[PDB]
């Protein structure tokens, strides 16, 4: 099912060395607003750039002068073209069933270790918020959240600590807000240990 | 450059000596699939979403091939200028919380490399495991660096210790990043 994608097309110039070609299609508001930039890397430098807002290729350094030109000449109408048959196409047929739709719901697990931790994991996409709350009241002081953690396998976790003490009656609650979800999960921890 | 969603359609890295090459697709930061050069397969990383959408190798063979070309062109454009070595960063953490009963899946973050050649293993209790291992490709960064990433499913123990070990040119000597359940 569904649409064969399109690449970017790497275009082509007239001890360890490398090359690297990386396309990017910026997407706003859908394919609404579309930026699209292509970067020609030589080892780590990138020497020559298309850039749809420029609306053609630019030597970046000196490594590039020798290209700019015929890259213009030769590549242009093509490279140009691509910020609809490359970005709009691909977004559009293939990332609206795929990775547009995708929808994973967050694990929320409370342990010890005194420090409260609120573990938040397995969610997609990347929107979350995870607050901390003391006997019916939001928590912030002694509270971090680390950054998002991309676990590279198209999900990502977050972890947020509370310094606490585990004072008989008090209860402590970890509420999570995620897009796959219609209301917030929240989940307790009673002292003794939940 | 801000933006909703970024999708990178054909990053191609070619490298010599050794004729070195990869080919991905990124959407959002995520890795859709390599090319498999070799084998000319599009390999997915979620099944899944081979069954909703596709790629014609031939796509990434084609890009490859320029990318050979263009490296013969910009090492003698450049007075063969070799790269530069950097010392890559790793970091384990476990995929969910740590629990004993519910097998788990450790994560080595490998940031800061370059150029792309690199050994990630791991070791339980000191020796050396092939069983239960997984890599990412090389994901581009903004500096033109990479990252990677390596998985090692594990069963929870207070027995049991680990270390990703880091091989690396950059590397005065491996890194290893041990990592044990409290």
């Amino acid at each position: 099912r569904g649409y064969g994608g399109r690449a970017s097309d790497y275009k082509s110039a007239h001890r360890h060395f490398v090359v690297q070609f990386q396309p990017f299609c910026y997407f706003t508001n859908g394919t609404q607003r579309i930026r699209y930039v292509t970067r020609y890397i030589y080892n780590r430098e990138e020497y020559l750039r298309f850039d749809s807002d420029v609306g053609e290729y630019r030597a970046v350094t000196e490594l590039g002068r020798p290209d700019a030109e015929y890259y213009n000449k030769q590549y242009l109408e093509r490279t140009r073209a691509e910020l609809d048959t490359v970005c709009r196409y691909n977004y559009e047929e293939t990332e609206v069933p795929t990775s547009l739709r995708r929808l994973e719901q967050p694990n929320v697990v409370i342990s010890l270790s005194n420090t409260l931790v609120c573990s938040v994991t397995d969610f997609y996409p990347a929107k979350i918020k995870v607050r901390w709350f003391r006997n019916g009241q939001e928590e912030t002081v002694g509270v971090s959240s680390t950054q998002l953690i991309r676990n590279g396998d198209w999900t990502f976790q977050v972890l947020v600590m509370l310094e606490m003490t585990p004072r008989r009656g008090e209860v402590y609650t970890c509420h999570v807000e995620h897009p796959s979800l219609k209301s917030p999960i929240t989940v307790e921890w009673r002292a003794q240990s939940e | 450059i801000e933006a909703d969603h970024v999708g990178s359609y054909g990053i191609v890295v070619y490298q010599s000596p050794g004729d070195i090459g990869q080919y991905t697709f990124e959407f959002d930061g995520d890795e859709l699939f390599y090319v498999d050069l070799d084998k000319k397969e599009t390999i997915w990383m979620l099944p899944e979403f081979a069954q909703l959408r596709s790629f014609d190798p031939q796509g990434g063979l084609q890009n490859i091939a320029t990318g050979k070309h263009n490296l013969g062109v910009l090492t003698k454009r450049s007075n063969s200028t070799p790269a530069t070595n950097e010392a890559p960063q790793a970091t384990v953490f476990p995929k969910s919380p740590v629990l004993l009963g519910q097998p788990n899946t450790l994560i080595c973050f490998v940031d800061n490399i370059f150029p792309p050649v690199i050994n990630i293993t791991w070791l339980r209790n000191s020796k050396s495991v092939a069983d239960g291992v997984y890599e990412t490709s090389f994901f581009v960064n903004r500096d033109y660096s990479f990252h990677k990433l390596s998985y090692l499913t594990f069963i929870p123990s207070d027995d049991d210790i680990y270390d990703c070990k880091v091989e690396h040119w950059g590397l005065e000597e491996p890194v290893l990043k041990h990592w044990e359940p409290e």
